[PDB]
């Protein structure tokens, strides 16, 4: 009877259609690859969490072997330490 | 081997200890104190002995800064009678102690 | 083994260039597309799970694609006279691969059926390839009905010589949804195809019967608390809303659908592209049928009846598959083991859907030309 | 469908289609138009003065969790925990009871890890626990009312904390997971936003500086017997506070039944009269303004003044005549009052609101309270007498602090801040450099002479300023700037009425101000100049 | 011809919109990349820090050095002989 004929723009439309689909699976995995980040980045700040209340707690730790009465008796009573005077401080420039 | 400045420091900090002598060697070479040895504390305290019988303390953190401020101090001011001394103290946010 | 085959004249190969049916082949290529892209973004996680490549079961959709292209552009080269000629040959063939799948010795074995065979790295479901075959037989004897004695009782029972014992087998194995879509396809032809009604009506309540009395004794091999699937299934489709949450920002396939990929690939679609990205598909695959059975129209308007009656059959097969997938996905029926024609993972399954595609505008290139 | 040999069932079949497209599109659009979201808590931010010394971190603390649907099922076991957890039966009943439909409550806070852990493993009624963060202080009680404390939830409730409460606060994220009916969580499977940790906040204290003046203020108390005391240390160059002290502080972490007056920032809600300390203000400005000669004599006798109801009486009367710099070191009232009558007062109060007197402190801190600087288009006699004159304008010890640093940076009032500043601001030039010498050199000398002030004399430094008195029951008032020909640090003493020692600020209120100053001084490492 | 071209346009660039730019970008997936960096180097800082505090808790727990170091450099005191240069 007849004969069909595919559009004139065949080759382009297919090639935009191709760029559609690569498109939309580099959507697809840079999703998932965000997902993934930003579960490895939680456990990151998990491990950096964990870590600052460690040091939290060394600090806690700390506190009662380090104060400035306790320092300054230590000092005095037990190494002896002295404040220098400001004339005995000899000082540069 | 017992010419060579024996090491000191914690068993994983022995590369930094390391360094850290290149870098004190490199800064006090002029003064003409040789490093005999040099310990550190897992603290990060930092102790200096020279050939001469003088040794340095130095405290953690701002040693980069502390050994300039000694080199300045002992350059212009400091430079002359150091047979007296045997201990110098650097564990000041600016002073130098001298004994 | 090529002799079968005629590169020229071809709609791709014609004197004319390429003169293929464009309509057709658009949707079938959006859907196509869609699939892909749809099976990426579901399958991300399923696949992570089993391999460390997350592109696992999108790379294998890919090469099935490539592959499926392949097989259109095989089929479209084939003639129909060869089909036509070749039917028996293909119900033989499909008969036996149906038996060795039933045979423990060479199929796999899944959770709740035994519906494939290994063959290495790619898998063969030779239920579909029985879907075909059973269009083509059917088209066959719906022209040889015309030509032969009139209303005999012989020929009354002769679909059921084939269609019965492949119902019977395919239920052997758990696979109701594909016997569903494979009667539906044989008694809609036959309804289009000139039967009685009353002869078609006691065909039809004749093969429920029988369906539903062969529906018992059928375990999953022989010799040669699931509701919250479907529960958050549902959700997805009023999360989605009306404007989607975009491709891979699905939520329902990351705990509730290890199927996201193979059977609820529409929920997953309906979430991620919304309400009106489930109403552009439903409208794409309903132009798609609609399409395909325009076809086997206008291959009757030529006097080309055993092409009319194939896409028919075809244009059935594709009706029931994904209507049931949709309905069942949107939770109007219970037939969970199906999975939608193109979008959908499964690797025969799109090789054979690009295979009646190819057939199709084969179709309707010889409605025109010869 | 007029090709088919049968356009009346390929009609049929094709409507049927329709149909069931048409009942799927319904389910789908006209019906449909578990996972639960759990907030990532976000790491507080660590306070810490300008050197490095920490002030505020956040150490971790074992809390119990409890699901009350659980509890509902092991009801028999609420005995046996309650008698661990340490509460009555009854009450622990009826707590569950009162949240049965909740999802998630607390039994404890602040139960130490190594017996928490214990605790939920020795009665096992579908109890949880987690690793909360809590605020330690470990400077405590010397850095209380500067570094304020946090409510139970870890939010700012007074002082820094609040203050820069947005700034340490980090912004907490988002996840989502697989919670049941029940509401135990099956799984973890992604954090839809990442809690954003809290940023390091660095202070102007010098921690150093804040415990000798902590030590001196609270010698000053005991020995003086006096209700309350403030001390606040200012670097004059970058406007920034130093130290910041209140006697009657309280601890920080240990805040078991704390009196108010305890958590009462001293320094910046007690509002005074600034008296005699204002008076260097008041001069410098007829200075800029009157011409008035810092060795002009005026004539101050009798020493009492009478105009209308109100009378100016000075403290001392014995001298018939004093210039300028005997009017400050005999604390003369006769004098200024009369030179703020041949002045205008309208530059007096410019140049007081331009040092911050009464107007507002750029701390922002929350429990502040602000002075009153009385404005007037006419100033009358008894006005100006009131105004130039400290008997009627009402500061804080931080504004008094401040515009003092500002009269020792020869006039360049640096804005105030509590976070380390690293570069010097522009500031403003309220005060002309050559009358804040002038002021600057007149405020060594009255510490320096023989009047009513030489306890203020810091020894190896020749500190300078002033000491006045309140009325409103005095208060002891004395600030100061001690480097002399390049001032470092300004500071301001307040210490309210002693019960067993005088009033005057030269006599209670001087020596605390050597006595500090001197090593506030000497940490500065700051020359000497005596 | 056909609305077609016009449609895969309009999908190619909202797509490409979605690819380089906003949430779940290949934008965000640098910035996770670098936040990851910044957050482990963070992260190998306060495991020497930490491990720094702990000896000097343990050396407090017996020694003197720690407290010397610390009446030096906070208070400024000294030992005997003085001799105190300052700057």
């Amino acid at each position: 009877l007849f004969v069909k004929r595919l559009p004139t723009g065949s080759f382009l439309m297919l090639l935009l259609y191709i760029g559609l689909l690569l498109s939309a699976i580099a959507v697809a995995y840079s999703t998932y690859w965000n997902r993934q980040l930003l579960n490895s980045l939680y456990s990151e700040l998990s491990v950096r969490d964990k870590a600052q209340a460690e040091w939290g707690r060394l600090i806690l730790e700390q506190s009662t072997w380090t104060a400035h009465s306790r320092i300054e008796s230590l000092a005095v009573e037990q190494l002896r330490m002295r404040v220098p005077d400001p004339a005995e401080v000899r000082m540069v420039a | 081997y017992e010419h060579l400045p024996r090491l000191h420091g914690p068993q994983r900090a022995q590369q930094q200890v390391m360094q850290q002598y290149q870098l004190l060697s490199q800064l006090l070479r002029p003064l003409g104190f040789s490093i005999a040895r040099l310990e550190m504390s897992d603290r990060g305290g930092w102790a200096l002995t020279t050939a001469q019988g003088v040794e340095i303390q130095i405290g953690r953190d701002h040693v980069v800064d502390k050994i300039r401020r000694f080199v300045s101090i002992y350059d212009k001011a400091l430079k002359d009678q150091i047979s007296n001394i045997a201990r110098i103290d650097l564990r000041y946010p600016n002073g130098l102690a001298v004994a | 083994m090529l002799s079968v085959l005629r590169p020229f004249p071809s709609p791709l190969l014609s004197r004319h260039g390429i003169d293929l049916d464009f309509p057709l082949l658009a949707g079938c290529l959006a859907l196509l597309g869609l699939g892909l892209v749809m099976v990426t973004s579901a399958s991300s996680e399923v696949a992570a799970a089993q391999s460390g490549n997350p592109l696992y079961f999108s790379v294998r959709h890919l090469i099935y694609l490539v592959i499926g292209l392949i097989s259109c552009g095989l089929t479209m080269m084939v003639p129909m006279a060869t089909w036509q000629r070749w039917g028996w040959k293909l119900l033989l063939v499909a008969f036996g691969l149906l038996v060795l799948v039933i045979t423990p010795g060479i199929g796999r074995e899944v959770n709740g059926s035994m519906r494939w065979i290994g063959f290495g790295l790619f898998n063969i479901q030779p239920s579909e390839i029985a879907k075909v075959c059973v269009v083509i037989f059917m088209a066959g004897y719906l022209i040889r009905r015309q030509q032969e004695v009139r209303e005999s009782w012989m020929g009354f029972f002769k679909p059921f010589v084939v269609l019965l014992p492949m119902a019977g087998l395919l239920l052997r194995e758990p696979d109701f949804g594909a016997t569903v879509v494979m009667m539906g396809a044989a008694a809609a032809m036959l309804f289009l195809g000139g039967v009685g009604l009353f002869r078609f009506g006691l065909m039809v309540l004749l093969a429920v019967g029988a369906v539903v009395l062969l529906i018992q004794t059928q375990p999953y091999r022989m010799a040669r608390g699931a509701g919250y699937q479907l529960s958050q299934a549902l959700i997805a489709f009023g999360r989605g809303g009306w404007l989607g949450m975009g491709l891979g920002n699905s939520i329902q396939k990351q705990f509730y659908l290890p199927e996201a990929h193979t059977d609820f690939v529409f929920a997953v679609l309906a979430e991620e592209l919304g309400i009106v990205g489930a109403l552009a598909t439903v409208a794409l695959f309903v132009f798609v049928s609609l399409r395909a059975l325009y076809i086997g129209i206008w291959a009757e308007q030529a006097k080309q009846f055993f092409s009319a009656y194939v896409a028919y059959g075809l244009a059935f097969l594709w009706i029931g598959q994904f209507l049931i997938n949709i309905g069942v996905n949107v939770g109007l029926l219970p037939t969970k083991g199906l999975t939608l024609p193109f979008l959908s993972y499964g690797g025969s399954s799109l090789v054979i859907c690009c295979a009646c595609l190819g057939m199709l505008l084969r179709i309707e290139w010889e409605r025109r030309t010869h | 469908f007029q090709g088919a040999l049968y356009p009346w069932r390929f009609c049929v079949i094709v409507g049927l289609l329709l149909a069931m497209v048409g009942a799927i599109v319904w389910r789908i659009v006209d019906l449909h138009v578990s996972v639960r979201h759990i907030a990532i808590p976000a790491h507080r931010g660590l306070i810490t003065d300008r050197n490095g010394e920490p002030l505020a971190v956040s150490t971790p603390v074992t809390t119990l969790w409890a699901n009350p649907k659980e509890l509902m099922t092991a009801k028999e076991r609420w005995p046996q925990l309650a008698a661990a957890l340490g509460q009555d039966t009854k009450l622990f009943a009826d707590r569950i009871e009162q949240n049965a439909e909740r999802e998630f409550i607390y039994l404890v806070r602040g139960l130490t890890p190594e017996q928490g852990e214990g605790v939920i493993a020795l009665k096992v009624p579908g109890v949880y626990s987690i690793e909360e963060f809590r605020r330690f202080y470990p400077a405590g009680e010397v850095v209380a009312h500067a570094v304020g404390f946090t409510d139970v939830d870890d939010r700012g409730r007074e002082g820094i904390e609040l203050a820069f409460d947005e700034w340490l606060a980090g912004v907490p994220g988002k996840r989502q997971v697989l919670k049941d009916r029940r509401g135990r969580v099956i799984k973890d499977v992604q954090v839809t936003k990442n809690a954003k940790p809290g940023k390091t906040l660095a202070l102007s204290i010098d921690l150093r500086l804040q415990y000798l003046a902590h030590r001196e203020l609270r010698n000053a108390l005991l020995e003086n017997g006096a209700k309350a005391g403030s001390l606040v240390i200012m670097d004059v160059k970058t406007g920034e506070i130093l130290a910041m002290t209140n006697q009657p502080t309280y601890n920080p972490n240990n805040r078991r039944n704390l009196q108010p007056a305890a958590m009462r920032n001293r320094a910046m809600i007690d509002v005074f009269e600034p008296g005699s300390t204002v008076k260097p203000f008041s001069m410098s400005a007829a200075l800029a303004s009157g011409r008035w000669k810092p060795s002009d004599i005026v004539d101050v006798y009798p020493g009492t003044l009478q105009i209308g109801r109100y009378t100016i009486r000075d403290v001392s009367r014995n001298s018939r005549q004093l210039d300028l710099t005997g009017i400050l070191i005999k604390s003369s009232n006769v004098g200024i009052s009369k030179i703020a009558f041949d002045i205008g007062a309208e530059s007096i109060y410019s140049v007081m609101q331009q040092v911050g007197l009464g107007q507002d402190t750029g701390l922002g801190f929350p429990g502040e309270r602000v002075g009153n600087l009385p404005n007037h288009r006419k100033w009358p006699k008894a006005e100006t007498a009131t105004l130039a004159y400290g008997y009627g304008l009402s500061v804080t010890a931080i504004q008094l602090a401040h515009a003092y640093a500002a009269l020792a940076n020869d006039g360049k009032s640096v804005p105030l801040s509590m976070t380390r500043v690293d570069r010097v601001p522009d500031g403003v030039q309220v005060i002309s450099p050559e009358v804040a010498s002038t002021v600057q050199g007149m405020l060594q000398q009255v510490v320096e002479a023989q009047g009513g002030v030489f306890r203020a004399q810091v020894p190896g430094y020749h500190a300078a300023g002033k000491s006045g008195t309140a009325r409103k029951a005095y208060r002891s008032l004395f600030a100061g700037f001690a480097p002399a020909t390049d001032p470092r640090i300004a500071m301001v003493v307040v210490i309210d009425e002693p019960s067993k020692a005088g009033y005057f600020g030269g006599l209670v209120s001087a020596p605390v101000f050597s006595k500090v100053m001197a090593g506030a001084l000497r940490l500065m490492n700051v020359p000497p100049d005596n | 011809p056909y609305w077609l071209f016009v449609v895969l346009i309009l999908a190619l660039a909202g797509l490409q919109y979605r690819l380089w730019v906003g949430d779940g970008s290949l934008a965000q997936v640098r910035d996770l990349q670098k936040q990851i960096a910044d957050q482990h180097g963070e992260n190998e800082r306060l495991l020497e820090r930490n491990r720094i505090l702990e000896a000097e808790v343990a050396e407090l727990k017996k020694g003197t050095e720690t407290v010397e170091e610390r009446a030096r450099h906070e208070l400024g005191m000294v030992k005997d002989g003085e001799t105190l240069y300052q700057l």
